[PDB]
């Protein structure tokens, strides 16, 4: 059984996600340019929000024998360490090792072991560091998301030992596109300084970029492979998915927020589930025209309500039951398509809604899972 | 040359992206597409007013889709004619070595305009060998001097010196 | 007769099919250039479904000895596993082992016993293995999708002593062509270091590719070759054919997908029944200019339509064998707002689709026939 | 009076016609460089095809002694007829077969008894088999694509007198080249192992190359040398142009069509009858460009076009009329209206495109001709 959130925002002027220039990120979908805010910084904001916080449990260090010596003192060690780090497949690269490496936050003092083995050192210790890599991967987001670690080549000839470092994926998130055309902006910029007297007179002004618009985000979490991922951890895997909710509902990334402020919450979050994954993206092919009549997050919601009735009384099969939820605060925006309602219950409020769906994942509760 | 190991460099300096860019561009001219052009204006432009002798547009655009399409590492002494000479060696003599060739003496009858496709057969001929080198500098100087009778004689006398060894 | 598949698939911001660079694969049609997806992705994303689970009969594979080992519960006989394929003579240069067998699963069994009996000799150990490989023919996913068995000359012994292992496929998948011009983007993305070194400003910006299009897809199967294929077992072909069209429109490349997740669906499928191929992809020879009254889904079905009715009332025969069935989810998407009705049953569903689709096949139902499987 | 037909042709991307390397065929037309699909190509698909499968009555086979082994059988005949016929002249240059016979295969069961008597010898057998070889050349398909049959004299046993085994083609095919500058595509495929294993590497980095353009063919029938070839059967003359035409029109190469499927029809068929032979192939010697106005097929027709009202205004000559068809489907693609009126029956329908042909050609009926089909087997 798949679990599958669809979820629609509006945001204020905030340039959330940025080009290596200073653009906001932009796309094509129907043929018409759309903003964009990138899977990969969707997912990082939700890893590293606050209600996650509780289980974080892994590092993206790109610089990992600094966490070594970080924790059990020593510092010298790292020119004890980093060698072995270079030994182990990490090529000795331009920083303390390119290869960014996904580990559990725990097995870091395992490694500090390995910093006290100075009789078993050499290829024993780069060998024990592989196996510590190899098998740090029981994290709540390592699971959630993948790992590839596929070493760098020219290493150690002798004794390269690596297990299976891969692991597969549980959740995937698409790239996040507007309904409508986007209309880029550049804000004007200048630098007014404090003392009179500069005596300069030129072009001094600046370009700095911004766009606003209604995102269609669309997560899926397969509720097995992530119990796999986490070894028959059942109530983990709920709070997994309890939590994930909190904080993708909850959660804006933190893209010049300090000078656009822009946190908004989503006006509308429906909840599937089903054996297929389906992203209902489709229905904003054709762009969102505003009325005098409506707003833009009601016309979204009505074309949203269209395309999933189409899909419903399509590609429907007599084996595979779906039953979903529809969120909305206060019942403000109701799943909105003629007298038709579409989903199996209306909720109001978002904690409620989070412990109706673990409690059809099988009875947990938001409780005792964490 | 100066500008032809500078406009190498400058080449192998580049990312997938604008790889990917100069590689859906093959088989087209220059004034055509508005990316390809920028990049190339972009790759190119300094080093022309710089340098007296850069190679001309024609032949620098031909290296950039072939470099595109061919990525081989800049590598002295692995000039075209020795590793066909090298490779031509290896097969019999009565059907598969006058087809190859026929393959390379026909570069001797075409300008420089009618060429990518020749010299794409002949590096893909390279690459199903196993080559992970190639001269780019010497084959753009052998390219901006063609039509010249001691340049082509040169190209013969070093494939024949490649191939009776 | 031949069942014909062409289908309208509009998809997200993706990158489905790359090449060594990491470009999405692209090609030119009518002079312009369009996005591409292979048609040996396509024919594994179909062969390695969910919907196709009962009928993969067959492996393609490279380390066969290892299967052999492990159907076999013995260790020493994988080693002269691989002895007798070195006596098979696949292949010993370029690419190490190389020379992919694609045969049926049950049949790697009677391998076993092939290589199981020690008392027999190497040479004829080898030649009966060779045998049983060119039999091992049965599997619906080998019956459409053909086979290729060409070994090396260059390791035999007793010289050549095979038999005929050519099969001809039954099933033609073209290479999928956007509809429109394509439009390449970069994603510049930049991997961030949670740990505070507060260094790598400039840290390497990347340079990853994708696409967004609405591609048009086709499949033809031959009914009679099929049959022909499988022993003349109609009721494997009947749901083979159904598993087929139920795996074709629910499956998708799995190509970066978790990361740029773009599961979608046909718009519309249209699925008709004659006797010589025609490939409707000269509908978009001229691309789909996108107007701000209609979309890029609605636009290309139009076209398609336009040219099936060209088509349809420009290369008439006799044979009347324009017997088809246009399916939209919930009739979302009609063949197009300016002829008449041009399909024969305008479905709203999918499952009632191939419940026709069998009804015409053979009069056979979709719960009758998926009862055989593999 | 020949009858020419001139196809206008788009395709999506495909590998039709290769060569040894497997790059798709090329040349070179105008300067520039044009795709290319050999002759021996398109008479090959348009002889093996279902809408010539009424007339294919003949066989170009390097293993008659297996074909007469099949047919006759009784007990040894197989070794006897290998002997025959390697007598006759077939000369094994090179230890090769060779000498590719095209007689036509009704006859293949009386060569059965030619050989099937133990008191006739050898040379007389084999003087008898190349009489019957070689005045065996009533076939629709060998009155088409012609036949050469000179065996070396090495072989021949200087008893055995070969009388005359040439054949005039009736029927002239150009290469099909492209309307505008080549642009071939590589396809980088990899073979993906169905079991798992050791992801470091994989390695398999292919090379298909493929391209897709927008062809012009060129065919020619002379009808006088097809009647005389035929020896004078008229009916079946006019079966094998309608059905020549049928097939010439849907069909394709079949090179890489399970990969690719390129099963596109023609966007046009011009079809002229005139007394001298005339290629439009000089239309497209400036290459076709596309512009965001238009479409390739759209504007390689109005150049054609162009280049037929050049070839109808200058080198006229009322003492020889010209009278041509326009097909396009459902007249999706007129004759490049800027003049019009270049043909004289504009329609959409092949079948009415048959019918027309046959009643200008004859004045015979399509539905009438289709009796006189050849050995059926």
């Amino acid at each position: 059984m798949l679990i599958e959130i669809h979820m629609i925002q509006n945001h204020s002027p905030a340039n959330l996600n940025r080009d290596d220039l200073g653009a906001p990120k932009t796309c094509y979908f129907g043929g018409v340019l759309r903003s964009r805010i990138s899977s990969q910084c969707i997912k990082r904001s939700i890893r590293t929000s606050n209600d996650f916080k509780a289980l974080l449990g892994g590092v993206r260090t790109r610089r990992l024998a600094d966490l070594i010596q970080q924790e059990a003192g020593e510092t010298e060690c790292w020119k004890k360490a980093q060698e072995i780090l270079n030994k182990c497949g990490f090529k000795n690269k331009d920083d303390n090792t390119k290869m960014l490496v996904f580990m559990s936050k725990d097995k870091i003092k395992d490694l500090a072991r390995i910093v006290l083995d100075n009789s078993l050192g050499l290829t024993e210790a780069a060998q024990q560091v592989a196996n510590v890599i190899a098998q740090a991967t029981l994290a709540p987001d390592i699971a959630l998301c993948g790992r590839m670690l596929e070493p760098n080549d020219k290493d150690k000839d002798k004794k390269v030992k690596w297990s299976n470092t891969t692991v597969e994926a549980a959740l995937q998130v698409a790239h996040a596109i507007s309904t409508h055309i986007a209309r880029p902006e550049i804000d004007y910029f200048v630098a007014a300084d404090d003392v009179p007297g500069e005596d300069a007179g030129a072009g001094h002004i600046g370009e700095s970029m911004f766009a606003s618009a209604c995102f269609y985000k669309y997560f899926s979490i397969d509720w097995e492979q992530l119990v796999k991922n986490l070894k028959g951890d059942t109530n983990l895997a709920a709070h997994t998915v309890g939590a994930f909710l909190l904080a993708a509902a909850k959660t804006n990334p933190s893209g010049k927020q300090n000078s656009f402020a822009a946190h908004n919450y989503p006006d509308g979050i429906l909840v599937e589930f089903k054996n297929s994954p389906i992203s209902y993206a489709n229905a904003f092919v054709r762009p969102v025209s505003v009325v005098k009549e409506s707003d833009l997050v009601e016309q979204s919601i009505g074309q949203l309500s269209n395309y999933v009735n189409d899909i419903r009384l399509g590609y429907y099969d007599e084996q595979s039951p779906v039953i979903g939820f529809w969120f909305s605060p206060n019942n403000r925006y109701p799943l909105g398509y003629k007298h038709s309602k579409l989903a199996s219950r209306n909720i109001g409020n978002l904690n409620e809604l989070v412990g109706a769906v673990l409690d059809y994942i099988g009875g947990f509760k938001w409780e005792e899972v964490q | 040359n100066r500008g032809t190991v500078d406009f190498i460099a400058s080449l192998e300096n580049l990312k997938e992206g604008d790889l990917g860019i100069l590689r859906k561009l093959r088989g087209a001219r220059l004034d055509e597409k508005l990316p390809g052009f920028d990049l190339f204006s972009a790759l190119w432009w300094p080093l022309r007013q710089k340098n007296q002798r850069a190679p001309k547009r024609e032949v620098a655009w031909l290296i950039a889709k072939l470099f595109a399409e061919f990525r081989f590492e800049q590598r002295e002494g692995a000039t075209l004619p020795i590793l066909m000479g090298g490779i031509c060696r290896k097969l019999e003599p009565k059907k598969e070595l006058p087809r190859v060739l026929a393959r390379f003496d026909q570069l001797a009858s075409l300008d420089i305009m009618q060429m990518e496709e020749p010299l794409s057969v002949i590096m893909g001929i390279l690459r199903k060998h196993q080559q992970v080198c190639l001269d780019w500098v010497g084959l753009t100087d052998v390219l901006s001097f063609w039509e010249q009778e001691p340049v082509k004689r040169e190209w013969s006398d070093s494939f024949i010196k490649a191939y009776k060894i």
